[PDB]
C-alpha cells in the first residue's frame, strides 16, 4: 500500500528444481513429505510431409501461393 | 577487452550500428553467455592468502 | 582432328539466317523439313536416343548438361499421369538475340524439333514459352503453327500415323527468372515465377505433377536434323565432350556487330575480325572480353589473343560458356561501370526465394555504386571477393551464381584500375 | 544468299498472337484432369 | 564519472528519453527498478510506473 | 514504386468496366486450352486481354478476372504486381521502353538517352503532359545484337541514330508508324560483311542420311 | 521392411521412406535451426538456413525439404556448415531495423537467441539499410512490416488453415511487401494465432502491446473455458 508492489506471504513462491527423470522427482518428492501432481511428457508428433507433396497434381495438399 | 563478442560486449559505436553487436549486447545482458558444465577450483594471491574460487 | 575449327559451307545445320527465299512450310520442305521423319519416328524412340548420344549433343543456354542424359531420364515408364516438353525462348544473358533469329525466320524446323522431341520419349502436348517482349515474333510463330495444323499434319494423329500430338504458345510476362529451369514449370501453372528445389526433378513431379522436361530451343532446331542425317557428322566439328556447332555471335563493341554460326572450336581473333567487320579502334583498342553473356566472369587482353572458344577450354580459364555475347569492350568504357550496370539488372530482375542471393546483390549494388564512385577501403574490394565466395552455390538457381562470377572476374583480373580510382578519390577528397 | 528473306515479321499486328492462339484451338487433348476442378472448388 | 543521484535525461526540447525498455530491471542486481510500461494516446510506446529502491541501490 | 493501391478513383471500385462477347470467346479458348481441374492457369493471359483491351488494367479488371475465373482475388493481385508487361499506373496510346543493359549500354545507349530526353522533355521513368509517350528506360528484352533498343507497341527499333529519333517521334506525332525491323540496311540479323553465311540453295532430304 | 540407414556423425539411426533430413536430426536430438519451416503447415524452403555438408556433395543443401536415399552420413558440426550459417546470419541482420527495445519479443525472438548460438559478431554492411512503412492488418493485431523478414509463414498459413487467401508477396528483389494490397483490414477468424506464427518481431498483440517483456513473466499451466475443446 505504500508503492504498489506484489508483496506475499510465501517464502516457498519462488522454488523450482529442475530435474532429469520423473522416477527421482517422485521420489525426491515422497521422500521429503509433500503432495504433488504429475503430468505426463509429451514429445511432438513426427509427422510426413514433402516439397513434392506441396506440389501435388491431384491431391489437394496445393501451396497455392509460390 | 577479448575480440571474441559472444563473451565480452562490444562497444558503442559498432553498437550503435551493426547488427550483430546489438544482438549480442542484447542477449547477453538479458540472459548472460552460457557457460559448458563442469567444475573447475583456482586459487590466487590475495594479501591475506590463497584467495581460492571453486 | 580440324585444326582449330571454321565454317565449311553446307555444313550449317540450319540456312536461312534472314529474309531468305521464302518464308512458308514449302519452303521448309525446300530447305530440309518434313522429308521422310515418319521411317525415324516409327522405328523406337530409343533409337532416336541412340542417334542424338551418337551426335553427342552438348545441352545448349550456357548450362552444360547434356540432352542425351536428360532425355534418357526422360525413358520412364508411362503411368496415369501424361508427359509434357516445354520449349523455352526467353532471352535472359543480355546481349543474347540467340533463338530470336530462329523464331522470326524459321519456326517449322521447331515444329519439326517438338514433334521429335514429343516422340521420343513419350510426351504428349508441348508447351513454347516464348518471352513477352515478342509479341510480333511470336504472332509469326502463331502462323506457322496454323499453316502447319493447315497442312494437315500434326495436331492430331501426326505424319498419317495414329499419334497425336498438341502444341500451345504461353507468352511471358518480362522477367529473367522465367526462362530458368522450374520456374519456367510454375509460372506456366499461373503462379507467380518462383523456382522449386532441384532433388524432386522435373522429370518426376513437373507441370503439376507429370514428369514433363524442358528443351533449349537450339536443340529443338537441331534435332530432327540430326534424325535425318547420319551418326556422328555432327559430332566431327570440334572436340569430344561439346561437339557440333553453335551461334557464336558479337551483340557489342564491334564494327558491324552481328550473328555467326561456327563449329564448336574457332580462334578468337579469326572469329571476332575476320568475320564481323572489325574491333571499333583496331585489336590494341579493347580493354578486355566478355564470353557467355553475363552470367560469365571477364577475359582480359592476354587470355583473349590465345584462349579458343571451347567448353572445356573455358572450364580451364574458370569461366562459363554461354550464347551470342562473345563480345569484346573498349578501354575508353570503363568495366567497373559495365559489371555496375550489370548488377543494378540482377537486382532489377531476381525472385525473393532465398536470402543469400536477395542480400548478396543487395550489397553488391550499393558497394559496386561506392566503387564507381570510389568511396572505400582496399579491406571493401577484398570483402566483395569474401562475399562472391560466401554467395556461389548456396542458393537455388544460378543467378545468385552469375551475380558471384563477374564480381570473381574482376577482382581476379583488374585490381590496378581499382587502385587507381580509389586512390583518385583519396586525392579529390584531400 | 544474302537477301533478308524475312518482312514476313513486318505486318504482324498487337492482336494475332492471340489471333494465332485463337485459330490453333483445334486437335487439343483435353489437358487431364485432377479431382476437383480447381484449387478451391 | 562518479556515480551519485540517479537521474533522467530528455531530449533536446523533446519528450521523455526512456522507452520503459526492461533493460535496468533485468539487469539490476538488487532489483530496485520497477518498471510497469503502458503506451499513451500517442503511440509511442512508454511507461507508468518507473521506481528506484534507494535502499536496494548498491550503486 | 508504390505496390500499395490506395485507391484514388479513376480506380476505385467498381470502376465500370467490361469487356465484348468476341473477347468472351476468346477467355473461352483461354480456358479450353488448359486441362480441367487447374483452371487457374490462365490468369497471366486472360489478363493479358485484359490490358489489350483496355491499355492499362484497373483494379475493377482484376475483380472482374477473378469472378470469371471464379477464384479470389489475391492471386490476380500477386501476379500483377510481379511481372512486368503490366502497367497499373494509366499509360498513353504508345510506351516507350529503352532498353540497355549490357551490349546495349556498352555500345552507347547514352546518346539514345539524351535524345529522347532532349527531344521529348519528361525525364526518364515518368510520363508525358499528353499521351503517348509514357517513357521508361528497361532491362534487357533479349533483341541484343544490335544498337540499343526501343520497344513501342509490340514492335522494336535497332540501330538508332538522334536523326532516326526525330524521325520516328515525330512520325508517331504523325500517326505513320515505321518496320519493326533493323536499320542501316542488313535486312536481318546479319553478319554485315561480306555474306559469311550460306550461298547455296539447300539440299535438304535429298542426300545421305541413314535410317530414315 | 521399410527403414533408412543414415549416420548422424557416425551415430547410426532408421529413416522411414519419404520424409526429410530434418525429422531424423531432430528424432536424434539435433535441432538444426530453422525460420521457415515449421510442423503445423508445409514446407517452404525460402528462409536457407537449414542448409548442411551432406557428404560427397560440393554443395551444401537444405534439411527441410531433401529426401532421404539409403545410406547418408550427415556432417552438421563441420567448417563450411558453419561458414554457410555465419553467412546466412549475417544476411539476416543487414535490413533489419535497430528496434530490439521497441520490439515485443525482446525475450521471445529467433535472431536473436539464433545469432547468439550461431552468427558471427562484429558486423558489416556499413550503409543502406531500407524500410517498408507498415500496414493497418486489424485493430487485434499490431503490425510493423520493416521487421518482416519475408519468410512466409503466414502466407502458407492464410492458405492453408485460414484458407482466407488476403496475404501475399508484392515486388521483386530487395523489395517484397508481404500483406494484403487494397487497404482491407484482415479480418477473419484465428487472426490472433497469427501474432504466434510470426517469427520475428513483425505481427505483434495489439492489446497487449507495451505492458512487459516476457522474462518477468511467470508460466503457469491451465485449462481452456469458452470451447467444448480446451
Ligand atoms: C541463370 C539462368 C538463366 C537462363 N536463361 C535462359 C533464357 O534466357 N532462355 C532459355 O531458353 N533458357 C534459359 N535458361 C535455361 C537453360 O537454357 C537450360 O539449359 C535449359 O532449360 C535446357 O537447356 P539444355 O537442355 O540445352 O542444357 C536459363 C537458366 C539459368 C540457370
Ligand atoms: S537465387 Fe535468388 S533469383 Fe534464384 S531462386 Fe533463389 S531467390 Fe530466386
Ligand atoms: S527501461 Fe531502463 S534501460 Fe530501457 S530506456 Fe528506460 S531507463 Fe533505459
Ligand atoms: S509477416 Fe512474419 S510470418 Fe509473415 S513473412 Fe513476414 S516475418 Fe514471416
Ligand atoms: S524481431 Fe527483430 S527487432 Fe525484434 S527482438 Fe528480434 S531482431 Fe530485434
Ligand atoms: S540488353 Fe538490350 S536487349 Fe538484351
Ligand atoms: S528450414 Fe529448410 S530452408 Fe527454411
Amino acid at each position: 500500500p505504500l508503492m504498489g508492489w506484489a508483496s506475499t506471504a510465501d517464502p516457498l513462491s519462488n522454488l523450482v528444481l529442475t530435474f532429469s527423470t520423473k522416477e527421482d522427482a517422485i521420489a525426491f518428492a515422497e521422500k521429503n513429505g509433500w503432495s504433488y501432481d504429475v503430468e505426463e511428457r509429451k514429445v511432438p508428433k513426427p509427422k510426413s510431409k514433402s516439397y513434392g507433396a506441396n506440389f501435388s497434381w491431384n491431391k489437394r495438399t496445393r501451396v497455392s501461393t509460390k | 577487452k577479448v575480440d571474441d563478442a559472444k563473451v565480452s560486449p562490444p562497444k558503442r559505436a559498432e553498437m550503435k550500428t551493426s547488427m550483430e553487436s546489438l544482438i549480442h549486447h542484447f542477449k547477453l545482458y538479458t540472459e548472460g553467455y552460457q557457460v559448458p558444465p563442469g567444475a573447475t577450483y583456482t586459487a590466487i594471491e590475495a594479501p591475506k592468502g590463497e584467495f581460492g574460487v571453486y | 582432328k580440324t585444326s582449330f575449327g571454321s565454317l565449311k559451307d553446307e555444313d550449317r545445320i540450319f540456312t536461312n539466317l534472314y529474309g531468305r527465299h521464302d518464308w512458308r512450310l514449302k519452303g521448309a520442305q525446300s530447305r530440309g523439313d518434313w522429308y521422310k521423319t515418319k521411317e525415324i519416328l516409327l522405328k523406337g524412340p530409343d533409337w532416336i536416343l541412340g542417334e542424338v548420344k551418337t551426335s553427342g549433343l552438348r545441352g545448349r543456354g550456357g548450362a552444360g548438361f547434356p540432352t542425351g542424359l536428360k532425355w534418357s531420364f526422360m525413358n520412364k515408364p508411362s503411368d496415369g499421369r501424361p508427359k509434357y516438353l516445354v520449349v523455352n525462348a526467353d532471352e535472359g544473358e543480355p546481349g543474347t538475340c540467340k533463338d530470336r533469329e530462329i523464331i522470326r525466320h524459321d519456326p517449322h524446323k521447331l515444329v519439326e524439333g517438338c514433334l521429335v522431341g514429343g516422340r521420343a520419349m513419350g510426351a504428349r502436348a508441348a508447351y513454347i514459352y516464348i518471352r513477352g517482349e515478342f509479341y510480333n515474333e511470336a504472332s509469326n510463330l502463331q502462323v506457322a503453327i496454323r499453316e502447319a495444323y493447315e497442312a494437315g499434319l500434326i495436331g492430331k494423329n501426326a505424319c498419317g500415323s495414329g499419334y497425336d500430338f498438341d502444341v500451345f504458345v504461353v507468352r511471358g510476362a518480362g522477367a529473367y527468372i522465367c526462362g530458368e529451369e522450374t520456374a519456367l514449370i510454375e509460372s506456366i501453372e499461373g503462379k507467380q515465377g518462383k523456382p522449386r528445389l532441384k532433388p524432386p526433378f522435373p522429370a518426376d513431379v513437373g507441370v503439376f505433377g507429370c514428369p514433363t522436361t524442358v528443351a533449349n530451343v537450339e536443340t529443338v532446331a537441331v534435332s530432327p536434323t540430326i534424325c535425318r542425317r547420319g551418326g556422328a557428322w555432327f559430332a566431327s566439328f570440334g572436340r569430344e565432350r561439346n561437339s557440333g556447332t553453335k551461334l557464336f555471335n558479337i551483340s557489342g563493341h564491334v564494327n558491324n556487330p552481328c550473328t555467326v554460326e561456327e563449329e564448336m572450336s574457332v580462334p578468337l581473333k579469326e572469329l571476332i575480325e575476320k568475320h564481323a567487320g572489325g574491333v571499333t579502334g583496331g585489336w590494341d583498342n579493347l580493354l578486355a572480353v566478355i564470353p557467355g553473356g553475363s552470367s560469365t566472369p571477364l577475359i582480359p587482353k592476354s587470355v583473349c589473343e590465345t584462349v579458343l572458344m571451347d567448353f572445356d577450354a573455358l572450364i580451364q580459364a574458370q569461366t562459363g560458356l554461354g550464347t551470342a555475347a562473345v563480345i569484346v569492350m573498349d578501354r575508353s568504357t570503363d568495366i567497373v561501370k559495365a559489371i555496375a550496370r550489370l548488377i543494378e539488372f540482377y537486382k532489377h530482375e531476381s525472385c525473393g526465394q532465398c536470402t543469400p542471393c536477395r542480400e548478396g546483390v543487395d550489397w553488391m549494388n550499393k558497394v559496386m555504386a561506392r566503387f564507381v564512385r570510389g568511396d572505400a577501403r582496399p579491406a571493401e574490394i577484398d570483402s566483395l571477393w569474401e562475399i562472391s565466395k560466401q554467395i556461389e552455390g548456396h542458393t537455388i538457381c544460378a543467378l545468385g551464381d552469375g551475380a558471384a562470377w563477374p564480381v570473381q572476374g574482376l577482382i581476379r583480373h583488374f585490381r590496378p584500375e581499382l587502385e587507381e580510382r580509389m586512390q583518385r578519390f583519396a586525392q579529390q577528397h584531400q | 544468299n544474302t537477301t533478308y528473306k524475312n518482312l514476313q515479321h513486318h505486318d504482324y499486328s498487337t492482336y494475332t498472337f492471340l489471333d494465332l492462339n485463337l485459330d490453333l484451338s483445334k486437335f487439343r487433348m483435353p489437358q487431364p484432369s485432377s479431382g476437383r476442378e480447381s484449387p478451391r472448388h | 564519472r562518479f556515480r551519485g543521484e540517479h537521474a533522467l535525461r530528455r531530449y533536446p526540447s523533446g519528450e521523455e528519453r526512456c522507452i520503459a525498455c526492461k533493460l535496468c530491471e533485468a539487469v539490476c542486481p538488487a532489483q530496485a527498478i520497477t518498471i510497469e510500461a503502458e503506451p499513451r494516446a500517442d503511440g509511442s510506446r512508454r511507461t507508468t510506473r518507473y521506481d528506484i529502491d534507494m535502499t536496494k541501490c548498491i550503486y | 514504386a508504390l505496390f500499395v493501391h490506395r485507391d484514388t478513383p479513376k480506380n476505385n471500385p467498381e470502376t465500370p468496366f467490361d469487356f465484348t462477347p468476341e473477347n468472351y470467346k476468346r477467355i473461352e479458348a483461354i480456358v479450353k486450352n488448359y486441362p480441367e481441374g487447374h483452371k487457374a492457369a490462365a490468369v497471366l493471359p486472360v489478363l493479358d486481354l485484359a490490358q489489350r483491351q483496355n491499355g492499362w488494367l484497373p483494379i475493377s479488371a482484376m475483380n472482374k478476372v477473378a469472378e470469371i475465373l471464379q477464384v479470389p482475388p489475391m492471386r490476380v493481385y500477386e501476379v500483377a504486381t510481379f511481372y512486368t508487361m503490366y502497367n497499373r499506373k494509366p499509360v498513353g496510346k504508345y510506351h516507350i521502353q529503352v532498353c540497355t543493359t549490357t551490349p546495349c549500354m556498352l555500345r552507347n545507349s547514352d546518346s539514345i538517352l539524351e535524345a529522347i530526353q532532349k527531344k521529348l522533355g519528361i525525364k526518364v521513368g515518368e510520363t508525358t503532359p499528353d499521351k503517348l509517350f509514357t517513357l521508361i528506360e528497361v532491362e534487357c528484352l533479349g533483341a541484343c545484337v544490335n544498337a540499343p533498343m526501343v520497344q513501342i507497341n509490340d514492335n522494336y527499333y535497332e540501330d538508332l541514330t538522334p536523326k532516326d529519333i526525330e524521325e520516328i517521334i515525330d512520325e508517331l506525332k504523325a500517326g505513320k508508324i515505321p518496320k519493326p525491323g533493323p536499320r542501316s540496311g542488313r535486312f536481318s540479323c546479319e553478319p554485315a560483311g561480306g555474306l559469311t553465311s550460306l550461298t547455296e540453295p539447300p539440299k535438304g532430304p535429298g542426300f545421305g542420311v541413314q535410317a530414315g | 521392411s521399410n527403414l533408412i540407414e543414415v549416420f548422424v556423425d557416425g551415430q547410426s539411426v532408421m529413416v522411414e521412406p519419404g520424409t526429410t533430413v530434418l525429422q531424423a536430426c531432430e528424432k536424434v536430438g539435433m535441432q538444426i535451426p530453422r525460420f521457415c519451416y515449421h510442423e503445423r503447415l508445409s514446407v517452404a524452403g525460402n528462409c536457407r538456413m537449414c542448409l548442411v555438408e551432406i557428404e560427397k556433395a560440393p554443395k551444401v543443401v537444405a534439411a527441410c525439404a531433401m529426401p532421404v536415399m539409403k545410406g547418408w552420413n550427415i556432417l552438421t558440426n563441420s567448417e563450411k556448415t558453419k561458414k554457410a550459417r555465419e553467412g546466412v546470419m549475417e544476411f539476416l541482420l543487414a535490413n533489419h531495423p535497430l528496434d530490439c527495445p521497441i520490439c515485443d519479443q525482446g525475450g521471445e525472438c529467433d535472431l536473436q537467441d539464433q545469432s547468439m548460438m550461431f552468427g558471427s559478431d562484429r558486423s558489416r554492411f556499413l550503409e543502406g539499410k531500407r524500410a517498408v512503412e507498415d500496414k493497418n492488418i486489424g485493430p487485434l493485431v499490431k503490425t510493423i512490416m520493416t521487421r518482416c523478414i519475408q519468410c512466409t509463414r503466414c502466407i502458407r498459413f492464410a492458405s492453408e488453415i485460414a484458407g482466407v487467401d488476403d496475404l501475399g508477396t508484392t515486388g521483386r528483389g530487395n523489395d517484397m511487401q508481404v500483406g494484403t494490397y487494397i487497404e482491407k483490414m484482415f479480418m477473419s477468424e484465428l487472426s490472433g494465432n497469427i501474432i504466434d506464427i510470426c517469427p520475428v518481431g513483425a505481427l505483434t498483440s495489439k492489446p497487449y502491446a507495451f505492458t512487459a517483456r516476457p522474462w518477468e513473466t511467470r508460466k503457469t499451466e491451465s485449462i481452456d473455458v469458452m470451447d467444448a475443446v480446451g
